[PDB]
C-alpha cells in the first residue's frame, strides 16, 4: 500500500493548512487578507491618511484596490471618490484586468461614483 | 597605577613653570566665576534656547483666514479673476 | 505646508510683500473680529 | 580649569612605557636609499615621546648576517602524553669583530627561529681587531670531544669546514 | 529613431560579424528591436487617438521635420581651404 | 545655477558650527530620491509585514537597522602595522575572492558589537573555499594575528576573552 | 579642455545620446509640449528679486521647474564646481570658473580603497559627522589614538544615522505585479541606501513610534 | 572528558538577557517555537535572495549561476535578529553591516560655444541660421 | 642636487614658518644623535651545512661567464684553481680586473 494516501492527503487540505498565501500577491494585483482586527485597522487609517492629505501621489493599483474593498465591505465615502477621480487620466489604456474590474466593480456598487469614473 | 601616575607627575611639571613663569591676569566677577564651575561639572546653558523657539500659542492659522475673508467680501471674484482658483484652494488648505 | 506657498502667491498681488504684512495691514479690521 | 583644558582632570595615558623590543622589520620598504651622512639628530620636542629605554645591541648601526648551524627536536615524557620542544641554533655577526651566538627552543621550528634571534642580538659581544694584520699568534680552543686551531697567513686560507670559513671572516680574521 | 540607428549601426555589424566569425569555426537582436519600435508606436499611437491598428513606421514622418540639405557645398570648401 | 553652487559651497566651509540636537538629522533624505526608494520597497509589506501579522494578531515593527560604527578614508600607520602583520593569508584570502580591506573591519566591528553570527562566517567562507590540507597553517597565523596584535584592543573596548576550539 | 583632462569623444552609441539631446535643444518652440512643463516665473523673494539675492531658494525653484532639454546641460556644470586641478601657477581669467589649490613653494625640498575588481560599481562615501571633508579630517584626528606599541584606532562612533517609516502609505507608491523591477531588488536597496529603514502596521495622530528611532 | 556544564543558563537569569527578551504564559510552546520559525525565514530571505526566484516561478509569464551563489549579497554580513512583545506591538531588531555599499543614486566644449559671448548670451538655433554680412 | 640640498643645505634657507609651540616641551630639550636609518634592515640567512651543494654549482656556473675555457669539467677547475690558490689577493684582482681582456 501507498503512503500518503489520498483519504490522508484529503485531511490536510479541508483544514486548509496545504496553502501559502503570499504567493497570491504574485497572481493578484489587489491583496488585502483582513484576516484579523489588527489588519482592519490598517484600512481605517488609510482612509484617515486621505482626508487630512490634500496632496497626495499614488500609483494605478493602491486606488483600484481600496475601491474594492469598500465596495466589498459596503462602507460609505461620499468624499473619497471625488478625492480619487483627479487622478484618473494617469493610468488610461495602461491597468490590468484585475484592477480594471475594481474600481469599476466599485463604481457601480458605490452608489457614490461620478459618470466619469465609470467611463 | 600608570594613568593615575601621569596624571600626579605631569601637574608637578606644569606647576614648576607657573613657579619660574610671571603671574598672570585673574578673573574677579561672580558671572565669570560661575561658568568655571559649569565649565568643570560639564553643565551647559540650555535654557537659553527654548526661547526663541515656537509654540503654538503664537501662531496665526486663524487670523489669515479672518482676513482673507474680509478680502473676498470686499473684492469681486470670477473664474477670469486670478484670485478666485487660488483664494478657494486656501480655503482647503486649512480646513483639510 | 499646505497652506503656505499659496499666500505667496495671493500675498504678492495683494500690497503684502510678506505674510506677516498681512497682519500688520489688517490689525485694526481683524481686532474688531475677536471678541475676548 | 587648566586642567580640565590639558585632560589632566582626569587619569590618561599617553606615553608608551613598553619595553617590547625591535624585531625584523622593513620587510619591503622601497629597496634601498642613496648613501647619505649620519648628520641630522634628534630632537626633543616631546615631554611625552624619548627613546629611554632603547638597547644598544638593538642600537647597533651596523647589519648582519644569520648562519643556520642546526635543528633539533627534544622529548619530555609526561604521565599522559610526551611533548616535543623544538630546537634552533644560530650564528651572527659583522666583518668587524662584532659576533654572538644564540639557542632557539619553542613549539615550531619557526618560533625558535624567532626566539634564538633574540638571544644572539642580546648575546653580542666585540672582539680585539686590528684592520692590519688581524691574527698575531696561533690559537687553541678546546670543548669537549673538538679542537680549533688557527695559524697566521698573509692569504686567507678557506680550506675546510665551509662554516668556520665563513665563520672566521664574520668577525674579521681575514689573515688565518 | 535613436533606436534604428543603433540597431542599423550596432547589432547588425556585431550580429552580421559574430555570426560569419563564428559560422567559419563551426536572434534576439532581430526581435527585442521589435519589442521596443513596438512600444514606440504606442504612445505615438496615443497621440492621435488612433490605436495600435495604424502602421507607425517612423520614417514617413521624420522627412517633414528636417528640410536640412544632407550634404554641403563645394564652393565652399574651396572657398575655405583656400 | 551654477553661479549659485559656488557661493552656496564657500558658505558651507566656514559657516558650520557644532551642531546643537543631532536627533534633527533622521530627517535627512537620501542620496536616492526617498519616494524612488520607497517605491522599490513597497513589496515586502504585502509580503512579509502582512504575514508575519497573520501569524501573530498582532502589530510589528521591523527595523533594518545599521551599526553606529564608521572606518576612517585615509590609510595611516595604524592600518600599515596591520597589513604588514596579516601578509601570509593573503594566498589564503585570495582563494575565497575576500578583500583585504574588509577583513580587518570586521574584527573590530567584532570585537566591538559581540555578534559571534559575523566572525563566524569570515572563518567558514575561507576554511570552506580551501583545500584540506591547509586547514593546519591558516590557524596559526590566526592564533598569532589574534594573540598578538589584537590582545592590546580587549581593555579598551571593556572587552575580555577569546576560546577556539 | 586638455589642461583640465577631457577625455576623447565617446563610442557611436554615446555619440547618439549626444545626437538627440542636441535634437531636444534645437526643437525647441517655447511650449510645454516641446519643454515637458509648463511656464512659470522666478518667485520674487525677500532678499530681492534677482536669484543670486538667495541662491537657495533659486535652486529649489529652478528644480521643480527645469525643462527637460536643459537637464544634461546642468549636470555638467555642476562638475565645473566640483572639479579643483591644482597648480602654482595659472591665468586668473580661467580662475573664476575653476579652482586653484595653491601648492606650497618651498614643497619638493622638504586613502582607503578596496583592493577588489569584480564589484560593477563604485563605492558610496558613508555619511559623516559633518559635510565638510576637511572639517571632518580635523574632528577624526581628534578621535584617533594610540594603544599598543604599533597598533592604535582608526574608527569612531557615529552620530544617529537616517531613518525612514513605512506604514501601509507604501500600497501608493506600490507598482503592479505585471511589471516590477527585475533587475533590482528591494534587499539590495535596503542594504545599498545609508540610513535605516522601518516597517510598522501603523499608528494614530496622537501616537509615538513603538520603537526608538 | 570533563563535564562542562550548562554555562549560560547558569548564567542567564542573573547577568545575561537570553536571546530573546520576551516572556509569555501558556503560550510558551507556541512563541518558542515560532520565533525560531522566524528567525530563519529572515536569514535565508536575507542571506539568499529571493525576491528573484518571487518574480521567476511564483509570478506566471504571459544571471543564475550569479544568483545561486548569492553575489550580490557577497558582501552582507548580519549579527543578529531579535525579538520582543509590550503593549500589543511585535517587534523586531535587525542589525547589519557592509564592508561594501555601492551607489545608486545616479563633452564640455558645446558649453563653451554657445556660451563663449558671456553668461547670459545663449546661441539658439533661430540665431544661427544666420550670416550678418 | 633637490636631493643634497634639501637634505644637507637647506635649514639654512628655511623660512620662518611661525608654529605654536607648548612652553612645557621647550625646556626640556636636547640635541643628539639617536641611530641611521640605513640599517633598519632585516637580518639575512646563510645556510652552508646543509645546502652547499647548491651554492657551489651556482658559484661555479656563474663563473662560467668569463668563459676561460669553453668546455667547463672538473679537471679544469682543479688545474685552474690550484695556482690561483697561491696569489696574494693583490694578484688576484689583476687577474680578473688588469688584464688585456678587460
Amino acid at each position: 500500500a501507498t503512503f500518503p494516501s489520498k483519504e490522508q492527503m484529503r485531511f490536510q487540505k479541508n483544514m486548509g493548512y496545504n496553502g501559502f498565501q503570499p504567493n497570491i500577491a504574485f497572481k493578484d494585483d489587489l491583496y488585502f487578507p483582513l484576516d484579523n482586527p489588527v489588519q482592519r485597522q490598517g484600512l481605517e487609517d488609510l482612509i484617515n491618511h486621505i482626508k487630512v492629505n490634500p496632496n497626495l501621489a499614488i500609483e494605478g493599483r493602491g486606488l483600484c484596490t481600496i475601491l474594492y474593498i469598500i465596495a466589498r465591505e459596503g462602507k460609505d465615502e461620499p468624499f473619497i471618490f471625488k478625492e480619487l477621480e483627479r487622478h484618473l487620466y494617469k493610468f488610461k489604456e495602461n491597468l490590468s484586468p484585475r484592477l480594471s474590474f475594481g474600481g469599476l466593480y466599485a463604481s457601480y456598487k458605490s452608489n457614490l461614483a461620478s459618470p466619469y469614473q465609470v467611463s | 597605577t600608570a594613568a593615575e601616575f601621569e596624571q600626579i607627575m605631569k601637574i608637578e611639571g606644569e606647576l614648576i613653570l607657573e613657579s619660574t613663569l610671571a603671574p598672570y591676569g585673574q578673573i574677579e566677577t561672580d558671572k565669570e566665576i560661575e561658568k568655571t564651575y559649569l565649565h568643570l561639572l560639564d553643565i551647559q546653558d540650555f535654557s537659553d534656547l527654548d526661547t526663541t523657539r515656537i509654540t503654538k500659542e503664537k501662531t496665526l492659522t486663524e487670523e489669515y483666514r479672518l482676513s482673507i475673508d474680509h478680502l473676498k467680501n470686499s473684492i469681486v471674484t470670477k473664474k477670469g479673476d486670478h484670485l478666485y482658483d487660488d483664494i478657494n484652494l486656501f480655503i482647503k488648505q486649512i480646513s483639510v | 505646508g499646505q497652506f503656505y506657498s499659496t499666500l505667496e502667491v495671493i500675498c504678492r498681488k495683494i500690497g503684502a510683500y510678506n505674510d506677516v504684512e498681512l497682519v500688520k495691514l489688517y490689525q485694526f479690521i481683524l481686532a474688531e473680529k475677536v471678541a475676548d | 580649569r587648566n586642567r580640565k583644558i590639558k585632560k589632566i582632570n582626569e587619569p590618561i595615558d599617553l606615553i608608551d612605557y613598553s619595553k617590547d623590543p625591535e624585531i625584523n622589520e622593513a620587510d619591503e620598504e622601497a629597496g634601498e636609499e642613496d648613501f647619505t651622512l649620519h648628520q641630522d639628530p634628534y630632537i626633543q620636542e616631546d615631554r611625552n615621546h624619548g627613546y629611554k629605554a632603547k638597547e644598544m645591541r638593538m642600537g647597533l648601526n651596523d647589519d648582519f648576517m644569520i648562519v643556520l648551524l642546526d635543528r633539533d627536536v627534544t622529548t619530555q615524557v609526561t604521565t599522559l602524553n610526551r611533548v616535543n620542544h623544538f630546537r634552533y641554533l644560530i650564528f651572527m655577526g659583522n666583518a668587524n669583530g662584532l659576533v654572538g651566538y644564540g639557542k632557539g627552543k619553542g613549539s615550531d621550528f619557526e618560533e625558535a627561529l624567532d626566539n634564538a634571534i633574540l638571544h644572539c642580538k642580546r648575546n653580542l659581544i666585540a672582539v680585539p681587531l686590528d684592520i692590519f694584520h688581524t691574527v698575531p699568534e696561533p690559537l687553541e680552543g678546546h670543548f669537549n670531544g673538538f679542537q680549533i686551531k688557527i695559524h697566521p697567513s698573509r692569504t686567507f686560507n678557506p680550506w675546510g669546514a665551509p662554516v668556520l670559513a665563513s665563520m672566521l671572516l664574520l668577525t674579521g680574521l681575514r689573515h688565518c | 529613431i535613436l533606436k534604428i540607428r543603433k540597431y542599423e549601426e550596432v547589432h547588425l555589424k556585431k550580429e552580421e560579424r559574430r555570426k560569419e566569425k563564428q559560422s567559419k569555426k563551426g536572434s534576439q537582436a532581430l526581435i527585442q528591436h521589435q519589442k521596443e519600435m513596438e512600444d514606440t508606436q504606442i504612445e505615438i499611437n496615443k497621440i492621435l487617438g488612433r490605436p495600435i491598428d495604424t502602421p507607425v513606421n517612423v520614417p514617413e514622418l521624420y522627412k517633414k521635420y528636417d528640410t536640412e540639405d544632407k550634404m554641403n557645398n563645394k564652393y565652399i570648401e574651396r572657398y575655405v581651404k583656400n | 545655477y551654477s553661479i549659485s553652487i559656488k557661493e552656496i559651497k564657500k558658505n558651507k566651509e566656514e559657516f558650520f558650527k557644532s551642531n546643537t540636537n543631532k536627533i534633527l538629522l533622521i530627517r535627512n533624505s537620501f542620496k536616492t530620491t526617498n519616494l524612488k526608494l520607497l517605491r522599490k520597497i513597497s513589496i515586502i509589506d504585502l509580503i512579509l509585514k502582512k504575514y508575519l501579522e497573520s501569524e501573530l494578531n498582532d502589530k510589528i515593527s521591523i527595523n533594518f537597522d545599521k551599526y553606529n560604527l564608521k572606518f576612517m578614508r585615509k590609510k595611516r600607520l595604524y592600518v600599515k602595522v596591520l597589513r604588514r602583520k596579516l601578509r601570509r593569508m593573503r594566498k589564503m584570502l585570495r582563494w575565497a575572492k575576500i578583500s583585504l580591506r574588509n577583513f580587518i573591519r570586521l574584527t573590530l566591528i567584532f570585537l566591538c558589537t559581540k555578534d559571534i553570527d559575523i566572525f563566524s562566517k569570515v572563518l567558514v567562507k575561507i576554511m570552506d573555499s580551501m583545500h584540506y590540507k591547509n586547514h593546519r597553517r591558516f590557524l596559526y597565523y590566526l592564533k598569532l594575528f589574534i594573540s598578538k596584535s589584537m590582545h592590546y584592543y580587549f581593555n579598551i573596548l571593556r572587552f575580555e576573552g577569546f576560546f577556539f576550539y | 579642455s586638455t589642461y583640465l583632462g577631457v577625455n576623447q569623444t565617446l563610442s557611436k552609441e554615446e555619440q547618439l545620446d549626444d545626437w538627440r539631446q542636441q535634437q531636444a535643444l534645437d526643437h525647441i518652440n517655447f511650449t510645454p509640449e516641446t519643454m515637458g512643463k509648463p511656464e512659470v516665473f522666478y518667485p520674487g523673494s525677500d532678499r530681492g528679486p534677482h536669484p543670486l539675492d538667495d541662491p537657495q531658494n533659486y535652486i529649489q525653484w529652478y528644480e521643480k521647474h527645469c525643462p527637460l532639454p536643459y537637464r544634461p546641460l546642468i549636470d555638467q556644470m555642476v562638475q565645473m564646481t566640483d572639479m579643483k586641478i591644482t597648480d602654482n601657477n595659472m591665468p586668473s581669467y580661467i580662475k573664476k570658473w575653476i579652482d586653484q589649490i595653491q601648492e606650497d613653494p618651498q614643497e619638493d625640498l622638504d586613502e582607503d580603497l578596496d583592493s577588489d575588481e569584480e564589484a560593477d560599481m563604485s563605492e558610496d562615501e558613508d555619511v559623516g559627522l559633518t559635510d565638510n571633508k576637511a572639517q571632518n579630517d580635523e574632528l577624526e584626528q581628534q578621535l584617533c589614538s594610540v594603544v599598543g606599541g604599533g597598533q592604535g584606532v582608526f574608527f569612531y562612533r557615529t552620530n544617529p544615522l537616517p531613518r525612514l517609516q513605512v506604514d501601509n502609505t507604501s500600497l501608493w507608491s506600490l507598482d503592479q505585479n505585471s511589471e516590477l523591477p527585475e533587475d533590482t531588488s528591494p534587499e539590495e536597496q535596503i542594504i545599498n541606501c545609508e540610513g535605516n529603514i522601518t516597517f510598522h502596521s501603523g499608528l494614530q495622530d496622537y501616537e509615538i513610534p513603538a520603537f526608538p528611532e | 572528558m570533563g563535564l562542562k556544564s550548562l554555562p549560560m543558563l547558569n548564567k542567564s537569569g542573573i547577568s545575561m538577557y537570553w536571546h530573546n527578551i520576551w516572556d509569555s504564559i501558556k503560550l510558551y510552546k507556541k512563541y518558542s517555537l515560532s520565533f525560531l520559525f522566524l528567525n530563519e525565514v529572515i536569514n535565508h530571505f536575507l542571506n539568499e535572495n529571493l525576491y528573484y526566484y518571487c518574480i521567476m516561478k511564483i509570478r506566471p509569464t504571459d544571471n543564475i549561476n550569479k544568483i545561486k551563489k548569492s553575489w550580490n549579497m557577497r558582501h552582507f554580513y548580519l549579527g543578529k535578529i531579535l525579538f520582543l512583545k509590550y503593549q500589543g506591538w511585535v517587534l523586531v531588531l535587525i542589525n547589519y553591516y557592509c564592508s561594501r555599499r555601492n551607489k545608486l543614486y545616479i563633452a564640455f566644449k558645446k558649453i563653451a560655444k554657445s556660451f563663449r559671448q558671456g553668461v547670459t548670451s545663449y546661441v539658439y538655433k533661430m540665431d544661427k541660421y544666420k550670416f550678418k554680412f | 642636487k633637490k636631493k643634497k640640498i634639501a637634505k644637507y643645505f637647506f635649514q639654512m634657507f628655511k623660512k620662518l614658518k611661525f608654529k605654536h609651540k607648548k612652553y612645557i616641551n621647550l625646556i626640556n630639550l636636547d640635541f643628539y644623535f639617536i641611530r641611521n636609518k640605513r640599517f633598519f634592515r632585516l637580518h639575512r640567512l646563510y645556510d652552508i651545512r646543509k645546502k652547499y651543494i647548491r651554492y657551489l654549482n651556482n658559484n661555479r656556473n656563474i663563473y662560467k661567464f668569463y668563459k676561460f675555457r669553453i668546455k667547463h669539467n672538473f679537471k679544469f677547475i682543479k688545474r685552474h684553481i690550484k695556482s690561483i690558490s697561491k696569489l696574494s689577493i693583490k694578484d688576484r684582482v689583476h687577474f680578473y680586473e688588469l688584464s688585456l681582456r678587460n
